[PDB]
C-alpha cells in the first residue's frame, strides 16, 4: 500500500487543478462550467487526500462558492436534515471560514452582509415572505451593519412589494463576483502543478 | 471530509 501515497499525491494534484479551473469559470461567469467542475471535485473528495492546510482552505471556499452559485434555487438543500436555503448555508460556511482562517470580524463583516442581503431578497422574489422574515430576524435583527437594510426589508416583506428599488436594483451577478473577489483574496494564487506540466507537454 | 453540491 505504497500505491496509497501515490494516489493521495495525484488526487491532491487533480483537486487543486480543477479548483483552479473552477475559480476561472466562476470569474468568467461560466457557471455551467463551474457546476461541472464542482461535480468532479465532489466525486474526488471520497478518495484519500492525505491532508494539507491548502486543501482545507480551498474546500471551504469551494463550499461557499457552490452555495452562492445555487443561491437563487430555493429547491436546493445542502443539509437534508435542515431547512436552510443555499445562501443561509453560505452564511454558515462563511462563519467556518472566519474561524478556520482566523479572520477578524472587521474583515468579514462587509461580505457577510452581502450574503445576508441576498438571502433575504431571493426569498422575497420567490414570494417566500415567511422565510424572508425568519432569515431577516435571525441574521439582521442583531447585526449592526444591517440595521438600515433591515428597516427597508421589513416594509418590503409586510407590503409584499417586489417592485421596491431594493429588490429591483439587486444584481445577483454583482453579488456573486463580489463574493469571489473576497474569497479569492484569502487563498494562495499559485498555478496548479498539473497546469504547469501541461504547458510543457504542449511546447 | 465536504458537501460541495446539493
Amino acid at each position: 500500500a505504497g500505491e496509497a501515497r501515490l494516489e493521495e499525491a495525484v488526487n491532491r494534484w487533480v483537486l487543486k487543478f480543477y479548483f483552479h479551473e473552477a475559480l476561472r469559470a466562476f470569474r468568467g461567469s461560466r457557471y455551467g462550467d463551474f457546476r461541472q467542475i464542482r461535480d468532479i471535485m465532489q466525486a474526488l473528495l471520497v478518495r484519500p487526500l492525505g491532508k494539507e492546510h491548502t486543501v482545507s482552505r480551498l474546500l471551504r471556499v469551494m463550499q461557499c462558492l457552490s452555495r452562492i452559485e445555487e443561491g437563487e434555487n430555493l429547491d436546493c438543500s445542502f443539509d437534508m436534515e435542515a431547512e436552510l436555503t443555499p445562501l443561509e448555508s453560505a452564511i454558515n460556511v462563511l462563519e467556518m471560514i472566519k474561524t478556520e482562517f482566523t479572520l477578524t470580524e472587521a474583515v468579514v463583516e462587509s461580505s457577510r452582509k452581502l450574503v445576508k442581503e441576498a438571502a433575504v431578497i431571493i426569498c422575497i422574489k420567490n414570494k417566500e415572505f415567511e422565510k424572508a422574515s425568519k432569515i431577516l430576524k435571525k441574521h439582521m435583527s442583531k447585526d449592526p451593519t444591517t440595521q438600515k437594510l433591515r428597516n427597508d426589508l421589513l416594509n418590503i416583506i409586510r407590503e409584499k412589494n417586489l417592485a421596491h428599488p431594493v429588490i429591483q436594483n439587486f444584481s445577483y451577478e454583482t453579488f456573486q463576483q463580489k463574493m469571489l473577489r473576497f474569497l479569492e483574496s484569502h487563498l494562495d494564487d499559485a498555478e496548479p502543478y498539473l497546469l504547469t506540466m501541461a504547458k510543457k507537454a504542449l511546447k | 471530509x465536504f458537501x460541495l453540491a446539493p
